[PDB]
């Protein structure tokens, strides 16, 4: 396959970036998108140019750091997969593919295609957990969790933190990620003691980090690799309404270190 | 000399007796100590979170964007525990016996018993943290059977149990970061270990966004940096997995315990070309309902479904008629590698074998096979573009786990005082073969229920503070790191980093892989210095040091790998026996199984860096088995 | 749906004395089928209601209660029993004096399960 | 000759030791075996249910209309356990001693 | 509850008239001998509950028959039957074996003989005499 790539190239946070055109004469349909990027990087290194920087660890769609806006769709044209899971057979010979980082205020761009997604970490730090210490846990079978509740909490808990929801959201909002974590912890009994506090805190953190609001558009669920439903956002909305009824107010926001 | 520091008496009370006899740090005094935790995987996140909960000042590091991006989110299989929830005869002693026998009697018994004893607390803590384990309709936990066990002792959270375990550990770590007890430094790679007055008193790191070289000082150092399975270029590990931290510690004085103990996964999706370096781990239960074969004619360009049954060389059936098609992973994978090295060409590059399910689909129900392997077939069709229901699936072995690492005593401490190694980065409990669902258990055990006691025992006997980063040792380590980085950037050779890593991995896979012999290991020991010299004279690392240079990270990791591989080959040559994953062709049963030499090789080989990469000093730690007698 | 060996300690979950007494009133059902016999519609409403109320009144029966009632009711429809006109002969002839409050509890559970969109499973076919 | 096949050592660990030393059937292989259970009383129903939960093919039989009709249903008194919930000195050893002495020392102690 | 049941069965209120009682055989601590594995003398034949001798000795304590039955069913037999089955090969015996035919013929002959006696006495008469 002959493939033209218009790749975003940014030197650092402060330097403005631009689209650069790279033509690859031989592209294997079985090659994954990240492997094609790696081949391009080797070609650039041989030619003496700067290789394109992108985030990747697992190449399995599980860790979450692969983060590319390919041809306008987060994680590529195919849904329910990641950038690493996207293979070049999804494209055609002669295609032009535009490769971009995540564009969000809370996801600063550090290099060509690398963004800084620590705002997700701070949202998690703002109550996206169960405050249980080591050694104090009771027996594992003490509290019964229904199979349906466990399945829903696993559907919400299966979030790789890639940030594609923020990227494809027109407002740049982290409502799918925050809603997934809130729904995961809310559907289990162990998350009952803090949930109405937790949601508020997490929501406030998403406001503090610099994310937008949820217009209920739904691109987040469209581009989510793990097919996280909008029912997580409805669950978060119910939790926040109930917490407002209880007078729950957010704590001090988690400040970057 | 190596002091295992194991307790005495009955093995059931050894951990409790040791915990009582350990020294303690008061909750008020814990704020006066600093613990650096390099690594945020299961072991790293659990350890950092638990030490922050205790009250210590924890400095946690990871090279990833986030701590949650650490390896072992990719762990698909569940986690074992001796809770006997299935009423099938499982027990702490049974888990300990199974782990000792699975490792082929090459590990300390006390550590294995401690792991099996604290697995139950691991599961309790994971459930309390909100890990969404599988439940049955009555609300209670569900168990499934894992490999190497005749009991259903494995707790799983769908097909991504490792992801949920690391998410719980990461949520605890995030709680501690919010509380201020843990300082997290993501995208920061430790590049050296600073040993002051014989103690591991800090680390030298590089922030791989700005390129800044920083020095951190602490009272204790923990190396939860995962395994070194990427010394073989083609492996199931994450792309960034390396051995930089443990090799720097080894050069600083830490003994490498059994570096040649490497595990493999029999069922991995093969590569589509020389560009690919990662093999995606498919579940190894695909061999239960599939047949392994290649065409008899090498130049068979027909579709695999069109090849007649008589024209299919169903090896593992004609060869090894006993236990046909369910041969152990080592024998089957060695046969697969031999077949692919002879030259068959069924894959893109010729590296692969047909695990077909056509006869399984006809014999069973396609609905039942779907209910068994739906996600696996969907993932294989996504990666390869071929439906396993019609086309035979292609598989190829790849290096999976490294049971080796830095030698640690019963207190999880290396030969350097103050340097603790947990998780896959140490040798510890797996012996010569890691059982399924045992590495997650070991990492969580080390983080949650072992290291918090042993590091407190160490810290109570030393004075808090007293070492700052302005000491000469920090300056020497920083100068060494800066000189290495400048030299790597200044070579401007003709070959890329991945070229050298590919050459090194191919040599290690051919010579020090699943099948090892003295001649091949000696050839590898000759070739490794040549590849290392070619790397240090002819490698191309573009970019600048004070920039996001991923090529620099890869160059440093491969530079450490080129030295570690020589030690791995030396250890494989030294061990004149076959045990677990380590296989020697001249020491095997007629059936092809491993043939141990318990009279002369019943010990742990800890290798000491003597300054010469070709002549490390061997320290034997004898193994005595009082409860699980070798057989 | 609790398997053997997975049960927690017996005193882990507190069950109030009134709830336990009501669950024992419902659980005291000998399965004679006289409720079906004296019901003019030939309905198993009292038996199904007794079992549903017995399991619903305890915390162990909560996780699958709203499914259970639907399934059980569906099975009573599949087996060939009639409907409940609320006549009350079942309670009149019940040997164990099982009240119509069990049928009211089943009705509440089925309404709540319909609100949750609970769909009956495939009925149990005779062997 | 009759072999009781009781384990050795302290009586408290005899059952745990026997459970460890006795063979196991893999969860996958349990579907290959068939167990007939004649009886659906407390023992019969509990055994059939537990072996079905394990994964075996169980054939359970009873002479009554339904399994629930066994005369175990006719038992009125409660069921004993050594939980010591009343803080009255009960224990596993006390229950074992009481059962051995109540039977007039005519049964195996291990069982 | 006891007085109400006695008044239902007998028609006499025990609050005014003395109640009547009489001993009756209640339990059998005997049965087929089983070993620690709940297995009888015949390999593969396991006896649990009241059908075996087992744990009661010469006198069953109160609330012990229910305890013994539930113990055998839940927490003992699942281990011992697995221990037996792991040492044997699954399957291998079908109902067309000669032993099944011999047992079936014995049962059929016994049933036909019982039906063919056509004596002058009922079954309950003989059972009453025996009891
Ligand atoms: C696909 C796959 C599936 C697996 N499935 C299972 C399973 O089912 N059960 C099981 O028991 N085991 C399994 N394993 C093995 C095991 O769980 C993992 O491989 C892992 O190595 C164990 O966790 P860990 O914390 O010890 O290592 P890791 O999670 O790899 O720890 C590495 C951490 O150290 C950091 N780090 C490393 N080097 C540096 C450095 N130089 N500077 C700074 N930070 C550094 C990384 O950023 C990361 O945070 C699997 C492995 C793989 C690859
Ligand atoms: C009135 C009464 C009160 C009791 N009270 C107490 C008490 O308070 N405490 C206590 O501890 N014990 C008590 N017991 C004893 C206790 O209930 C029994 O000893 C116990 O239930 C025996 O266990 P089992 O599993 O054999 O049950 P059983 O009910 O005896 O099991 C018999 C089963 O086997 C089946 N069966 C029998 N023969 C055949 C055959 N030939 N073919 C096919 N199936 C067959 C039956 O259909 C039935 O399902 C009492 C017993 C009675 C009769
Ligand atoms: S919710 Fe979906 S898209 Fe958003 S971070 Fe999680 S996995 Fe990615
Ligand atoms: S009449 Fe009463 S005891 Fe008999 S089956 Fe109906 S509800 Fe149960
Ligand atoms: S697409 Fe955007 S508007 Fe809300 S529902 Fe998702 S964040
Ligand atoms: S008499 Fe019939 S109508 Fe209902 S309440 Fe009883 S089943
Ligand atoms: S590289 Fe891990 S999700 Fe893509």
């Amino acid at each position: 396959m002959k493939i033209t790539l218009k790749i975003w190239r940014q030197k650092n946070r402060n330097t403005p970036g631009e689209f650069k055109t790279y033509v690859m004469d031989n592209v294997n349909p079985d090659m994954s998108f990240l492997e094609m990027l790696d081949v391009l990087n080797e070609d650039l290194m041989s030619r003496g140019e700067e290789p394109v920087a992108f985030d990747h660890d697992c190449r399995e769609g599980i860790c979450g750091m692969c983060s590319l806006m390919i041809n306008g769709v987060a994680h590529g044209p195919k849904n329910a997969i990641t950038t690493c899971q996207l293979h070049m057979r999804s494209f055609k010979d002669g295609d032009t593919i535009t490769v971009e980082p995540w564009r969000a205020s809370a996801f600063p761009i550090l290099k060509d295609l690398v963004v800084d997604r620590s705002a997700f970490d701070r949202i998690i730090q703002a109550g996206g957990y169960i405050s249980v210490s080591t050694g104090s846990a009771p027996d594992a079978n003490t509290i019964p969790v229904s199979k349906v509740a466990a399945d829903r909490a696993m559907d919400a808990a299966a979030c790789i933190g890639c940030g594609a929801c923020v990227a494809a959201c027109p407002n740049g909002s982290a409502m799918l990620f925050t809603a997934a974590k809130v729904t995961h912890l809310a559907l289990l009994p162990q998350g009952q003691p803090e949930r109405y506090q937790r949601v508020v805190n997490m929501v406030a953190q998403a406001d503090f980090e610099g994310f937008g609001n949820c217009t209920n558009i739904g691109e987040c669920a469209a581009v989510c690799p793990k097919e996280i439903s909008l029912e997580t956002i409805a669950q978060l909305n119910r939790d926040l309404v109930m917490a407002a009824l209880r007078g729950i107010e957010p704590n001090t926001p988690i400040v970057p270190a | 000399v190596l002091d295992s520091k194991v307790p005495t008496g009955p093995i059931e009370q050894r951990w409790d007796k040791h915990r009582f006899e350990m020294k303690l740090v008061n909750p008020a005094n814990r704020r006066k100590y600093t613990i650096i935790v390099v690594g945020s995987g299961l072991a790293g996140a659990s350890a950092a979170a638990t030490l922050g909960e205790a009250g210590y000042n924890v400095l946690c590091f990871c090279y990833q964007d986030s701590p949650r991006r650490a390896h072992s989110i990719a762990a698909q299989g569940g986690i074992n525990a001796a809770k006997n929830y299935r009423n099938d005869g499982d027990s702490i002693y049974r888990l300990f016996y199974d782990t000792v026998k699975g490792g082929d009697f090459r590990a300390r018994e006390s550590n294995v018993y401690r792991l099996a004893q604290v697995s139950v607390n691991i599961i309790d803590q994971c459930v309390a943290q909100g890990v969404p384990f599988a439940r049955e309709y009555g609300g209670l936990l569900d168990n499934r059977s894992f490999g190497g066990a005749q009991v259903a002792r494995t707790f799983y959270a769908r097909g991504q149990t490792g992801q949920q375990l690391l998410l719980g550990a990461y949520q605890a770590l995030s709680r501690q970061i919010a509380a201020g007890t843990v300082k997290m430094f993501p995208r920061t790679e430790m590049l050296d270990l600073v040993v002051v007055d014989g103690r591991a008193r800090g680390i030298i790191t590089r922030d791989m966004v700005t390129g800044k070289i920083t020095r951190y000082a602490a009272d204790a150092v923990v190396l939860a940096t995962g395994g070194y399975g990427n010394v073989f270029y083609l492996s199931t590990n994450a792309k960034g997995c390396n051995a930089t931290a443990i090799w720097r510690a080894h050069r600083r004085g830490a003994f490498f315990g059994n570096p040649c103990f490497t595990q493999i996964h029999p069922t991995c999706i093969p590569v589509s070309g020389e560009y690919q370096s990662k093999l995606t781990l498919m579940s190894e239960s695909l061999r239960n309902d599939g047949r392994i074969w290649v065409p008899k004619k090498k130049g068979d360009t027909r579709r695999p479904q069109d090849i007649p049954e008589s024209e299919r060389d169903y090896y593992l059936e004609e060869r090894y008629p006993s236990f046909g098609n369910l041969v152990p992973r080592d024998i089957a994978s060695r046969a697969a590698k031999q077949v692919c090295d002879e030259g068959r060409g069924v894959g893109p590059g010729g590296l692969g074998v047909y695990l077909d399910f056509a006869d399984a689909i006809k014999r069973l129900g396609r609905q039942k096979i779907a209910e068994r392997y739906g996600n696996l077939f969907d993932m294989y069709k996504q990666i390869t573009g071929e439906d396993p229901y019609e086309t035979p699936m292609r598989i190829y072995p790849a290096v999976h786990y490294t049971m080796g690492g830095l030698w640690v005593d019963y207190n999880l401490q290396s030969t350097i005082p103050g340097l603790f190694v947990i998780g896959e980065a140490n040798f510890s409990d797996h012996g010569a073969n890691r059982l399924g669902a045992s590495a997650l258990m070991q990492g969580l055990a080390d983080g949650y229920f072992i290291l918090p006691y042993t590091i407190a025992n160490f810290l109570a006997q030393v004075k808090p503070g007293g070492v700052s980063i302005d000491r000469p040792e920090f300056a020497e380590a920083e100068a060494e790191i800066n000189q290495r980085i400048q030299r790597l950037l200044s070579i401007r050779g003709k070959r890329t980093v991945d070229s050298f890593h590919r050459e090194l991995g191919k040599l290690m896979w051919d010579k020090c892989g699943m099948a090892r012999n003295a001649a091949g290991l000696r050839e590898a020991l000759q070739r490794i210095p040549e590849i290392r010299a070619e790397f240090w004279e002819n490698v191309n690392v573009p970019g600048e040091a004070n920039d996001l240079n991923q090529a620099l990270e890869k160059a440093g990791r491969v530079a450490d790998f080129l030295e570690l591989a020589e030690l791995m080959c030396l250890d494989a040559l030294h061990r004149e026996e076959s045990c677990g994953g380590h296989f020697r062709e001249e020491y095997q049963t007629p059936d092809g199984e491993a043939l141990r030499n318990d009279e002369q090789f019943s010990y742990v080989a800890a290798w000491e860096f003597t300054g010469d990469l070709a002549k490390p000093r061997l320290h034997k730690e004898p193994l005595v088995f009082e409860y699980v007698k070798p057989t």
